[PDB]
């Protein structure tokens, strides 16, 4: 352990077709954050089908090629990695994961949750505009959008009309913002009166 | 053998739609649960009757 | 309590869900919606919902007014 360079080892294993013996050799190790470790280590958890470890195998040590790695995963059939390659590519960057969907990997599930944390607001119109032409859970769509402050303005609430006379009734949220914009109004009128009132004592 | 075997098992416990997906969700919060609560939604939205509407409005606040 | 009951047992819900509202506001968003999820049809009536509208558009009048009060005096004493 102590007083090896590791960098000059995994190399002799890889071009050996026998590197996995070192599987556990990578156990107590991998604290070194070394590349050859994660790098093939992932390659290992990939062809081996390991996700628990692989996920945790990177739930801390971030030393690797955050790219091609998810390239071999997407080429899979077993979504486990087509699900994480989805994550791996997104990684603390939500824009990738969504802007890369289509029919497949369009899960009526996580797709309604990975948008929320976003910041590129308008992408809501992107997603939503799409919900309309290709899906029907637009309800949960045009809604989970709204409730988070407001990133779904008038602009989007209408974009949907130009089209759907029928289809729109749902609201949970539109009112959440209503008395919200009726409560901030409460405290505001309150401080207005604050002012009024004081300007009444020192100078009635 | 076993891994490729473990492989097919998914796409098998009520066909990668709330089986393997649920497994992944197990391996927002809920919160996120309340969201996936708006949730269920079959025959006709299968939700807003009781729990669904309830949690929904509650959180929405 | 009363309203929820009006629905399952009576129909003058109109006068119900209304005389409720006009006094300040005791009929918040919470109720104005309860009727959406629930009764699609049955809800059109309003006399009151708007009484609170320009009400929350008039208190807004005087408020914008005092906002300008401030603006005006400030810019003045400091131009």
């Amino acid at each position: 352990s102590p007083r090896l360079d590791h960098t000059r080892a995994v190399n002799y294993f890889s071009k050996v077709k026998q590197l996995p013996l070192v599987k556990p050799y990578l156990r107590s190790v991998q604290n070194h954050n070394n590349k050859s470790v994660n790098e093939s280590l992932n390659n290992l958890f990939i062809t081996e089908e390991d996700y628990q470890a692989l996920r945790t195998s990177i739930d801390a040590y971030d030393n690797f090629d955050n790219i091609s790695l998810a390239q071999r995963l997407e080429k899979h059939e077993l979504i486990e990695f087509r699900r994480i390659a989805a994550y791996l590519f997104k990684g603390n960057n939500r824009w990738k994961q969504s802007v890369e969907l289509c029919k497949k990997d369009s899960l009526y599930k996580d797709a309604m949750q990975y948008a929320s944390e976003s910041k590129d607001t308008e992408l809501a119109e992107e997603l939503l505009q799409w919900f309309l032409q290709e899906e029907k859970r637009e309800c949960f769509g045009a809604c989970l959008f709204t409730c988070y402050d407001l990133l779904r303005p008038d602009v989007v609430l209408e974009t949907a009309w130009r089209h759907n006379i029928m289809d729109f009734a749902m609201p949970y949220f539109i009112q959440v913002m209503k008395e919200y914009l009726t409560k901030v109004d409460k405290l505001d009128a309150s401080e207005s009166l604050r002012k009024e009132e004081e300007q009444a004592t020192e100078t009635q | 053998s076993e891994q490729v075997e473990k492989n097919k098992i998914n796409n098998r416990i009520a066909d990668k739609a709330f089986y393997q997906q649920p497994d992944a969700d197990i391996i927002x919060x809920x919160x996120x649960x309340x969201x996936x609560x708006x949730x269920x939604x079959x025959x006709x939205x299968x939700x807003x009757x009781x729990x669904x509407x309830x949690x929904x409005x509650x959180x929405x606040x």
